[PDB]
């Protein structure tokens, strides 16, 4: 049932290949959408290598009876999306989509920019305080956002929302807090936020005292 | 030849909603509308489609028995009425126009509507600022409902350097969503920096002055 | 050999009153059939279309009609609808390959081609390999028929639309099953 790759990761310039397996797919019929975050599914590729009217010829499709494959050629920084394909099975009546590609521009190692956020004043007067540790504009994806309080690391109370792979240059960006009640924040002093990425020499911390 | 949907909508769950799909073009003619649906950060899902000028509608085996697709040519309006909503039933619909061409495709996609399906209850968000070479500087929008919340800097007069994160689905049923940017450390003690957070489903308008 | 004038040819007859080539004696090919991406599908029941090429087989039938897409389904061995129960039923010991292209450039007109009709209406169930080609006025009610087609009296054999603008659930399919004995 159109089974894709979780996520594809292609240099720029160099051609990304998405593979599109399913069982007895049409010798003249895989789709292919590509979406951006928010937007609708637009179709690039359809009748296996065919492309509509305004697609660049840099999309280029192939199917090889049992898999059919996406072909970007050229790839650039305008090209992160999700790749979902779609055939109209006969034996099915049924239009079956594909699981879905993730599409990410490789980039020099970047190293994110940290920062810390303390609570303001008016939030503490709400009994809960949460504090901030912002990663701006780093590659790759893969960070690692502890929280050292008094030299203490802290689990279960964090949460990572990281925002898409940017438009030009290709870069994330992830923001951690971390919720306590006010309570449990007069508790402790030095709140931190040690980051560990690549292209760092060494974790950075950036930490600040309670007042 | 465009597809313009029906407003976001918030249902108890165990409800029932329709969803309108109007062809901008007059009538939607000779052509057939399918609707696919996407939960939230998952992959497209096909749940039926109909073909308003036969009025003959067929529905995908998995939803066959729970939507019902009509329309009525009088207004030319594609309707989608999904009963027993679950809390996974939250998704983007989509509808889309079935092309002639491709031998299985869709051709003009709508804008997608929004249905939580949720139990939760509406509530404005609370805008707490971060006050910080370059410098980082935000407002912390926290506990809201439902997800759309649009945020600018000092009314549109930056944009270069933001970066609005994602909505984080707190424990207590609601959101809780940070922007941030970047400004010169020279400029701080001169320009005067303030975010402005827009929340049309409660009808919020917050601004709040940025400062260390 | 004379399948050249059974996939090219230039009109196919309904579901309700399908055709039949008597294929025998004749140097066959399966690998052109496979190999031509002229195609929608090629679904095997049975038979291996490898080692199609090579087989030596008594006589082979070709059933020729036109459907919908979303009635292609129903051209398999143990399925129902309006197909496969009035118009055209396959054996559930099927040992054969059922061909099926789109044809929306050839079976579908503008203004409505209603001359591809499909039996919407019957009594009994159609055996396997059946074809039924009467114009019994259908009684479903107690009040019987008997020649007028009033209330619960209907003409058994209803039109396709066939639209081209619609979408691809909705037109015509040509479907060739080469059955084998």
């Amino acid at each position: 049932e159109l089974t894709q790759p979780p996520s594809v990761s292609v240099a720029p310039g160099k051609t990304a290949r998405i593979t599109c397996g399913g069982n007895n797919i049409g010798r003249k019929s895989v789709h292919w959408y590509q979406q951006k975050p928010g937007q609708a599914p637009v179709l690039v590729v359809y009748d296996d290598s065919d492309r509509p009217s305004g697609i660049p010829e840099r999309f280029s499709g192939s199917n090889s009876g049992n898999t059919a494959t996406l072909t970007i050629s050229r790839v650039e920084a305008g090209d992160e999306a999700d790749y979902y394909c779609q055939v109209y099975d006969l034996w099915s009546s049924d239009y079956v989509f594909g699981t879905g590609t993730k599409v990410e521009i490789k980039r020099t190692v970047a190293a994110p920019s940290v920062f810390i956020f303390p609570p303001s004043d008016e939030q503490l007067k709400s009994g809960t305080a949460s504090v901030v540790c912002l990663l701006n504009n780093f590659y790759p994806r893969e960070a690692k956002v502890q929280w050292k309080v008094d030299n203490a690391l802290q689990s279960g109370n964090s949460q990572e929302s990281v925002t898409e792979q940017d438009s030009k240059d290709s870069t994330y960006s992830l923001s951690s807090t971390l919720t306590l009640s006010k309570a449990d924040y007069e508790k402790h002093k030095v709140y931190a936020c040690e980051v560990t990425h690549q292209g760092l020499s060494s974790p950075v911390t950036k930490s600040f005292n309670r007042g | 030849v465009q597809l313009q949907q029906s407003g976001a909508e918030v249902k108890k769950p165990g409800s029932s909603v329709k969803v309108s799909c109007k062809a901008s073009g007059g009538t939607f003619g000779n052509w057939s509308i399918s609707w696919v649906r996407q939960a939230p950060g998952q992959g497209l899902e096909w749940m039926g489609g109909i073909a308003p000028g036969r009025g003959e509608a067929t529905y995908a085996q998995k939803f066959q028995g729970r939507v019902t697709i009509t329309t009525d040519e009088s207004t030319s309006t594609a309707y989608m009425e999904l009963s027993s909503l679950r809390s996974e039933d939250t998704a983007v619909y989509y509808c889309a126009r079935e092309t002639w061409y491709t031998s299985g495709g869709m051709d003009v996609w709508g804008q997608g509507t929004t249905v939580t399906v949720s139990s939760a209850s509406t509530k404005g968000p609370s805008v707490f600022p971060l006050a910080p070479g370059t410098a980082a500087l935000g407002c912390l929008v926290k506990d809201y409902f439902p997800e759309p919340v649009t945020v600018s800097w000092n009314s549109g007069a930056l944009t270069s350097g933001v970066h609005t994160f994602p909505a984080v689905l707190q424990s207590s049923g609601l959101y809780s969503l940070s922007s941030v940017v970047t400004v010169p450390s020279s400029s701080l003690g001169t320009q005067t920096y303030i975010c402005n957070v827009n929340h049309k489903p409660s009808n919020t308008k917050v601004d709040k002055k940025v400062e260390p | 050999c004379p399948f050249g004038e059974v996939f090219n040819a230039t009109r196919f007859a309904s579901v309700y009153a399908w055709n039949r080539k008597r294929i025998s004696n004749c140097v066959a090919d399966y690998s052109v059939l496979y190999n031509s991406a002229s195609f929608s599908t090629f679904k095997c029941y049975g038979v291996s279309p490898t080692k199609l090429n090579d087989l030596c087989f008594t006589n082979v039938y070709a059933d020729s009609f036109v459907i919908r897409g979303d009635e292609v389904r129903q051209i398999a061995p143990g399925q129902t609808g309006k197909i496969a129960d009035y118009n055209y039923k396959l054996p559930d010991d099927f040992t054969g390959c059922v061909i099926a292209w789109n044809s929306n450039n050839l079976d579908s007109k503008v203004g409505g081609n209603y001359n591809y009709l499909y039996r919407l209406f019957r009594k009994s169930n159609l055996k396997p390999f059946e074809r039924d080609i009467s114009t019994e006025i259908y009684q479903a009610g107690s009040t019987p028929c008997n020649g007028v087609e009033g209330f619960n009296c209907y003409f058994p054999l209803q039109s396709y639309g066939f639209q081209p603008t619609y979408g691809v659930g909705y037109q015509p399919y040509r479907v060739v099953v080469l059955s084998f004995e």
